[PDB]
RNA sequence: ACGAGAACAUGCGCGACAUUCCGAAGAACGCUGAA
């Protein structure tokens, strides 16, 4: 049974997030970067691919890296069947589909209070505010029964790595700190038992 | 946008003619020094652009055609600024004075729409823009 | 012999990109209206793919038309001899006019250029690179049809077409769907009979 | 009197119709699978024997083919009546001939303007149920824009028969207006719309006002 | 074309380190001249989807702000103002403007495309 | 048979790898080709629809096009830049927009017909 | 007052079935609001 199980939750900015992207807008500031903004919406937003580069390196780094290596797809196997394997011979699909963390409605609107803008400015970068909180979700493709719960326990590691790492820009210089808090992880789809999976 | 006196229309290549005639040779030690606006400075004409873009990040907060209550409320603290700031610096008077923005922000009140904001925005960017390319 | 229509709107939760042939990265786009499309190949093959998933595999379908006998029921099969026709026509999926109107509305593109650094490891240099996608919100309009090749048969591959799009609607629709692109969700308007006779108002 | 009522209308493309055929052009691409062209114009085409034997088959599928059919000359009397028959003693003249259908004048003048292709290549792959990999495959298809000029000659043999045959092409219209045409239709190519200019006896003294197929 | 005359009046073969620069200018590079045509690319398809014959007044208004940004890069990069002096950019803009259709608009985009494919053909 | 002999001399092995591969202008394929050949293809409907024995305006315009794309596809992929260098066909390019024939361009279009029939061909 | 005269090379026929432009890829690093 192809069972897909799902996780819900937010992700709090705790320092100014910075996650550039090549774009113009009227009455730009003289700031030497911008931060990635969905169009739509116009809003600051986490794309998908950060989080999920940022856990690959960190999940890379954490267990154990081979040196000399030149390309991604020879990192740990269960790196390659958690974030996906382009090898030749030995391609594997992901079962991590990590999407676009985009600007929760509950801190637009404590934003929209207080009158306080999004982004600020730190002399010049752009950085979402500390307040702000964007809505993630993942999704986890059961394809072996056995291996789903240590899956999920490495991405727990992933996670707690994050949580005390930065995301994107300047990290170093006090720039992408976040923390994870986790809604729901329910078997959307299938039979499988989520109850006892946890990322955190 | 607004209308200028003498029949002048207030577009983008007004802020050109604007910018050209504020610009002098300013030859010292016989080397010129290009000044505008009785030589505003890089520095002064930025904390101005920073200031309306305060008001248009507030304004991009919101989804709303017309002008919000606090950004209208805001472009009114603007412009007792731009009067401070002309008392204080005579290049910064020249530059209010040359530019009508305050007369410009008191239309964009009276019509209240993004678009006149945008407008006159985009018509002081194109000022600030022109006047560091000719410098 | 009834045909039975199913429309409806896919909206994008993300990005969408499904490749098409300075680093645009175009995605598909209908060259008459010249705007972003969704090919019915790519959403009858991600369907096709997730539910033969759901069901079990043999070992190796090396001829792609060896799945389940319920798989090849409803999205056609080739094997020699037994050559089952689709009951499942999918559509290419046109850029909604109300989506449309609601980004013209707006100083709004059809199309954003992500950027991905793709960092490496040992030298640890980002290589610059910018993925065209269908900007959030826009909308689809889908139209699927079904023939009821058997009668009795119409339940149970109905039953099968929902788990489908219950499965896709968790999945993604092309492009880079691991690093959020390509997420989808279909808003069903109505399942008509159009031709035929059969009863579709209870499906 | 011989009574012949011509059915002239256009065949407006929805999606991307690939009906293949042998095909030769300046810097043959990639593609193995070009669709077919009037050499004349070297514009695309619809041959009538696509909509024919769609049509046919669609029709013969509504009525209800015979367990066991090895021959098209075994389906329903009304299929045969209607399409032909070619059976040892009993052959029946096709009452209904589909002419092919050209590149209309004027899709190919609003794809002069535009400056767009008549045509168009559809890059598609297939994943593999084994090694996952994708081998990158390209179609050649017509623009959704498109349009093409139809035209049908039905021939009233019988004329208390003509308003049930014009019930079954009705019929098989609305079939294949749902259906596709000629192609990868299952893979939402080929998807097809008719719009009716004209119903006209152009022979006879018949009269088809009354007639209508859509 | 005009466009290769103008690129290779303006190619200079500098030598660095015995290495070669093969640059029209010492500071032009892509991405400076590209955010303009991200720009120029946003009006090409609002023209080009759109449909009129007569440029639309929303366009007009972005060759204005266009104007604009030729003028802040101008400011940023000298590289990018020297390439607009040697190619008159905004000259064919104006031009553009007094027509006020698409033909001439379609036409100034082919020869920024042209300038900017030389450019990357010598470069 | 101008066509054989440039794609002949211009034909290669990859002796380096070890591994038996022909290689043409230095990494060829079709797919380099693709936009531009599509492109000619374009221009060839065009005058084969048209009834004149001259070019009309917008082949020209067109083919000075398709001169840029040369131009473009050479900057973008050393291969199609080995291509048309030894094949000289941008310089035929512009031998047709002088000439100003639709028997020349047709006769161009024959050439590089041969072009990528023999580098097909010779693989 | 022609080895002649009368005699449709015609009738049925989908270039069609199966096929995700996909698998991986952080907008990036080291950059004091300061003499």
């Amino acid at each position: 049974m192809y069972s897909k199980i799902r996780i819900v939750g937010k992700i709090d900015v705790l320092t100014g997030l910075h996650i550039g992207g090549g774009g113009e807008t009227s009455m730009i500031g003289a700031i030497a970067s911008p931060v990635v903004r969905d169009p739509y919406s116009r809003l600051p937003i986490i794309p998908g691919s950060s989080i999920k580069g940022k856990m690959r390196s960190l999940l890379a780094k954490h267990i154990g890296l081979i040196p000399g290596q030149k390309m991604h797809n020879q990192d740990a196997p269960e790196i390659l069947r958690l974030f996906g394997s382009s090898q030749k011979g030995a391609i594997q699909s992901s079962r991590l589909q990590i999407s676009d963390a985009f600007f929760s409605k509950a801190s637009q609107e404590e934003f929209d209070k207080k009158d306080l803008a999004y982004t600020e400015t730190k002399f010049q970068i752009e950085r979402v505010t500390r307040g702000a909180s964007f809505d993630f979700h993942i999704i986890y493709n059961v394809e072996n029964i056995n291996e789903v719960m240590a899956d999920f326990e490495n991405i727990k590691t992933a996670i707690h790595l994050l949580e005390n790492d930065y995301l994107g820009g300047g990290g170093t210089r006090g720039n992408g700190r976040i923390r994870f808090v986790i809604d729901s992880i329910d078997t959307v789809v299938g039979d499988f038992d989520s109850s006892n999976l946890s990322i955190k | 946008l607004a209308k200028t006196k003498t029949g002048e229309m207030i577009d983008l290549n007004f802020a050109r003619k604007v910018v050209e005639e504020n610009k002098r040779v300013k030859d010292n030690r016989g080397r010129q020094e290009i000044v505008l606006f009785n030589g505003l400075t890089t520095s002064k004409l930025r904390n101005l652009l920073e200031l309306i873009n305060h008001v248009y990040t507030k304004v991009y907060n919101s989804d709303d055609t017309t002008l919000s209550e606090d950004v209208r409320d805001e472009l009114e603290y603007l412009k007792v600024k731009f009067a401070y700031e002309s008392g204080r610096e005579p290049a910064v008077r020249t530059f209010i004075e040359k530019t009508y923005v305050d007369k410009l922000v008191d239309v964009v009140l009276k019509k209240n729409t993004k678009k006149i904001f945008l407008d006159y925005c985009k018509y002081f960017e194109a000022l600030v823009a022109y006047a560091k390319f000719y410098r």
